[PDB]
């Protein structure tokens, strides 16, 4: 089926330093119906999960601009400008077009 | 009197709302428009009247878009079930006050309800065979787009693949083929730019 | 109450009304072909039992036979391949609480069709049946039947699935009636779940030319 | 304001099986789907399956197919999950989330606070 | 072959044809009132498929079903008391060794009766035998059965003596019908030598309004 | 064309010979003249056709007095059976070279055959009885003058007696009526001036 | 049933004497059809008998004028005006208007 | 000349049936009945019965009914008796007799030889 797989799995970034995380599939995200789609998900420890990047490109509203996404074929990647002290936590990108659903490996964010 | 449909083949996902068209021509001052759904079981079944003086009428999940001086009525079905793929007719009916009045139909549209727009799913493959006849079937596949190809080296007659909807939700192919060496067939689905054999899964 | 009749040229045919109506005071008659409009034929007064032809209609043709107390039968002399199509049995009705005379009540349709009939040999429908892949229940663990029926010359045919009692009706897709040659070939399919294959499944099929005037029953393994 | 909300918590015995329920208010029910994802602790997340609340349409995952069933209670605007052959291993967060059309775009638009489920 | 038929006012009646000829040409239909000669109603022309009423006839009124290959049945409309009497289906024959046009071929002929058939009741045959005197075989060296029928509306009653097997046809007299307030009556008598009364003797009525739509058949005692 | 006879009953003895007369006005050159014979049961058998250019044509047991000018037809009927008790019809027959010409009936006439002029005979006389009812059977007596007389008194009703010809070649009586009193009845027959009771054979 | 009786049964006369045999029945002879049957028989001994008088009056060709017969309800009357030798034998009177057609006792012919 | 004729005599055994002919010419055999007649010795004649050959109708005498039974043959021109259960008072002189349509006058216009039938 549809895996996913996030390179670094793990990033200990200071603040104010821009960081990339990229998530590779095994088969194209291209839906036939003219859109591709895959989740930036953000998981802060203790509390539910919160969508920050949807449809590769677009952001959810609420969240702040130094979040950003792009990528196509099979290889995406999530970019920070500026990295907070709120935007530690965990990462997943998450595949909708193959039903499974498969979500990421996780990448963790820390602090150095 | 004389009523066109416009619209020859309609097709619409589940849960939307489609919408057919009427044009009509005729002389009477009050009138009635019917609509009227025949299932493939040919069963011509009352689906709502609009009265010409009265507004728009609303009947379970019909309605009627009408306007006087329009002189075209519009059928709107809203949460498309899978079980209205049907045709429909339009017809226009003198004063109902006699008993002798007809209704005239129109050519009347089709009507199909595909499923919802889903996410893909990869096809199961499977082979039935009973004499020199040869079945593939192929399951739970929602891209309509499919190729189904049987490989062997007597085919004598083919036909085309019958593509249908499941109550699960997604396609399920069937076709059908004669063969001499039934037991040396084999199946190629080209899927989503994926392939699929039959012996895959044995 | 859908029904198919096939008749030679310069035969006659009968055509019976589904309607169960009761003080009847006008039957209507509606010929629907393909790709054309429905459009009335006649209409019958029973109140002095004439029956009244459409402008442009030949007298001589039709007839509103009335065999017994509200139930209708129509006559077609001189069938020519123009006759073919369906025809509904219709009527108005009369009177409501409150007073819409909201439709106009349809009968269930018969297909008529219209054949040279002299070089045709026994058409009933031939069933050649498949049996469940055991490499399908090995997995995805459920069983698809297929009950394959060809040489129908009468395309109108009826099949739905019943298990082993009529109570138990399945749902089984069916695909699209396929011409071969002068002749049609239909077949259909179930899937069945783990908790069902300890049971046999029958195709009842119903169509106008098939043995022994009754529909067909065909037994399938367990 | 949309809100779903879950269970805090849950302890039953294992080989009983357990219903968890997801309330909805603040939005069209019947427009969304909603999506039932489990957590393993110290792992991420994964997908359980999607229930249509307006025609019932129900999809699984493979491996949980069968042990999860998915239902919805439109009258009062809930969905509920029914867990079978509960053991060891099926304790998890479990999280109910609201999706779109997938036509103008797909995303979880909410979360609840999950139903962390103890064998 | 002989039957009868009765129908109410308004209704409509069928009279079959019981001519088994093949390749005919024309088909004419003879009334036989009572009191009055026979005369043509209408010929059915099944070159053209049409049929050509006797000048004087209101067009809408009859009708000649082919419902199958040489098999004709008239339909009447709109009965009322006139059109009683007894239907012949006739024809012509063609060629010959010696042309002779010898004769016109007549049908067996049904009867018809119009009544008003609201208030009638059940009106099927009711059998009240009759037992052999003693005394009249006691020297007579015979036994005379009677059975006799009462209470039945049609007329046309066939009571023939089968004893217990059909193939023994027994010579019966039988008394003309007799007509009690509006229904009628019959009785037939057998008389058997000495050695006949060893067995069980029927006398196997027919009629239209009999019970079960078959003929009834009366045991007797030996 | 109109065709009447005259007759309306005649009756014959057995093994002698009967005539029918056929009177008609025609119109046409060259015609034909039928006979048919309806039974009791209504068959209409065809009996003889005489050509009109032909002479005096004979058939079996019928024959037919026929001349040109003569306007009139007798059918004479030789050595009469015992089921010749018919109605006999007149036919008129258009030209047959067409197919479409139909016969012209007369009212018809009607024949019986009574059994030959015989000696005198006693009748025997018995009682049947089965519930109210009682039927009093008359064997074998030639003279058809007789008189059933029930004796009884509780008379309900009453039916004219009937008067059949036995195979044996004599007349056969039953009449029947309905009696409270079933084992009261007496039968009397008043048959040849002389008088006959049930109880004379017991 | 009827049954016949002859009053002489026996006659010894003797030639040129007229003699007359009456009989007499139970039950009148006029039958129905507007006739009376009585045959007047002669059986000349050793040969077969021979028919003299049908229908009471007429009389059978190729009999003598002297025979005759008269009577009328029940009682008749054979008349022999002239007796001669070819005379002698026996003589019937025999009914048939009733089927059981009863003969006559017999009358003896004889000379003195 | 009208003629008819029988057997001269016969002699059978008691308990046999025996079968006695009349045979008739010189005439139009069918216009006439047949009446058979018997004679014991030293007594009247006694009537036996009568036969029509044109319907073949025959009617017997109430002490002979049974005893007797009379035949036709029309093609032969041929009257025969068949006399069953013979004893020793069944033996007398048998004769055959031709009658009239007894609508014209009736006798009996002519007689055979007779049989002297003997036990
Ligand atoms: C293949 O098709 C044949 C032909 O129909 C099937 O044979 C039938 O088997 C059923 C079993 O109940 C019998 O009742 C029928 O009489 C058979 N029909 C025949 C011999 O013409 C056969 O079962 C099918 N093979 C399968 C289902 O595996
Ligand atoms: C008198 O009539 C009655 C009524 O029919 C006869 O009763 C019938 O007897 C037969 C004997 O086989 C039964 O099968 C019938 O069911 C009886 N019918 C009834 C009771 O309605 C009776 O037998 C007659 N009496 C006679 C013949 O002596
Ligand atoms: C599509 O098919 C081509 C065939 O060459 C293959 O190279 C490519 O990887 C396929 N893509 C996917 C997503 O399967
Ligand atoms: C029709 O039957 C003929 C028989 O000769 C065969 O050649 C032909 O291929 C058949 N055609 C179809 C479309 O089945
Ligand atoms: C007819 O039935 C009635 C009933 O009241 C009766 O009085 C009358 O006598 C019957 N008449 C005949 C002719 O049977
Ligand atoms: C006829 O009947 C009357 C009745 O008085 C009787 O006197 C007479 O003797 C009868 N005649 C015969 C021949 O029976
Ligand atoms: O039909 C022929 C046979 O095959 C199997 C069943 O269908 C039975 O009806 C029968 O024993
Ligand atoms: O009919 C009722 C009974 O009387 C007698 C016969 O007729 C039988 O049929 C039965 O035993």
């Amino acid at each position: 089926d549809v895996v996913m797989t996030q390179t670094p799995l793990t990033l200990s970034v200071t603040v104010g330093q821009p960081a990339s995380i990229s998530c590779k599939s095994s088969q194209s995200l291209l839906h036939s119906n003219g859109k591709t789609y895959l989740n930036w998900l953000l998981q802060r420890p203790g509390q539910s999960p919160k969508l920050l990047i949807y449809l590769v490109s677009k952001v959810e509203s609420g969240v702040p601009d130094r979040f950003s996404g792009s990528g196509s074929g099979t290889d995406f990647t999530l970019k920070i400008s500026r990295v907070e002290a709120e935007d530690l936590g965990l990462y997943y990108c998450l595949q909708v077009t193959h039903f499974p659903l498969t979500f990421g490996a996780g990448t963790k964010l820390e602090l150095k | 009197q004389k009523v066109t449909q416009a619209q020859s083949s309609v097709s619409m996902p589940v849960r939307k709302a489609v919408t057919l068209n009427c044009l009509y021509e005729t002389s009477w001052w009050s009138y009635y428009i019917f609509w009227y759904k025949q299932l493939p079981s040919k069963e011509m079944i009352f689906l709502i009247r609009q009265g010409s003086d009265e507004q728009n009428a609303k009947s379970g999940r019909y309605s009627v878009n009408f306007k006087k001086a329009a002189k075209s009525v519009a059928l709107t079905i809203s949460a498309l079930q899978l079980e209205d793929s049907a045709k429909y007719f339009c017809a226009l009916g003198d004063p109902g006050g006699l008993n002798t009045d007809k209704l005239i139909f129109g050519k009347g549209t089709r009507v199909t309800v595909e499923p919802r727009s889903q996410p893909h799913t990869k096809p199961s493959v499977f082979v039935m065979k009973n004499g020199t006849n040869v079945a593939c079937l192929v399951k739970e596949f929602y891209p309509k787009d499919i190729r189904i190809n049987l490989v062997s080296s007597k085919k004598i007659t083919e036909f085309d693949p019958a593509i249908v909807i499941s109550p699960s939700g997604k396609y399920n192919a069937v076709k059908l083929g004669k063969y001499e060496d039934s037991n040396s067939v084999t199946c190629s689905v080209q899927h989503d730019n994926k392939t699929v054999h039959s012996t895959d899964f044995e | 109450g859908t029904k198919s009749v096939t008749r030679p040229t310069r035969s006659s045919a009968e055509i019976t009304c589904d309607l169960t109506v009761i003080n009847a005071f006008y039957i209507h008659w509606y010929l629907h072909q393909e790709g054309k409009a429905p459009q009335r034929l006649l209409y019958y007064d029973v109140s002095n039992s004439k029956d009244v032809l459409e402008s442009g209609l030949s007298p001589g043709k039709y007839y509103t036979h009335t065999p017994r107390r509200w139930s209708w039968i129509l006559i077609l002399r001189n069938l020519i391949e123009n006759d073919s199509g369906v025809y509904y049995c219709a009527t108005w009705d009369r009177g409501n609480p409150k007073t819409h005379y909201y439709k106009k009540l349809f009968g269930s349709g018969t297909t008529l069709v219209v054949t040279d009939k002299q070089l045709d040999a026994d058409v009933s429908p031939k069933p050649t049946i498949f049996l469940p892949s055991i490499a399908e229940t090995k997995l995805q663990k459920a069983g698809t039947y297929l009950c394959l029926l060809e040489k129908f010359f009468p395309d109108v045919i009826k099949i739905h699935w019943q298990e082993k009692k009529s109570n138990t009706i399945l749902g089984s897709q069916e695909g699209n009636t396929m011409k071969t040659n002068d002749t049609y070939m239909k077949f259909s399919w179930l899937t069945v779940p783990e908790k069902s294959l300890d049971k046999e499944h029958r195709c009842i099929v119903r169509h106008e030319n098939n043995k022994n005037g009754v529909d067909q029953e065909i037994i399938f393994p367990p | 304001q949309v809100q779903l909300q879950q269970p805090g918590a849950d302890l039953v015995r294992p080989g009983t099986s357990v219903k968890l329920s997801c309330k909805a208010s603040g939005y069209t029910f019947t427009s969304y789907w909603m999506h039932w994802v489990q957590q393993r602790p110290g792992q991420g997340l994964e997908w359980i399956g999607v229930i249509d609340p307006s025609d019932s349409y129900t999809n699984y995952n493979q491996k949980f197919k069968g042990k999860a069933t998915l239902t919805v209670d439109t009258s009062s605007s809930t969905a509920y999950m029914q867990l079978s052959s509960l053991t060891s291993e099926d304790s998890a967060v479990y999280y109910c989330a609201r999706s779109d059309d997938y036509d103008e775009g797909y995303f979880f638009d909410q979360w609840g606070q999950g139903t962390t489920l103890t064998v």
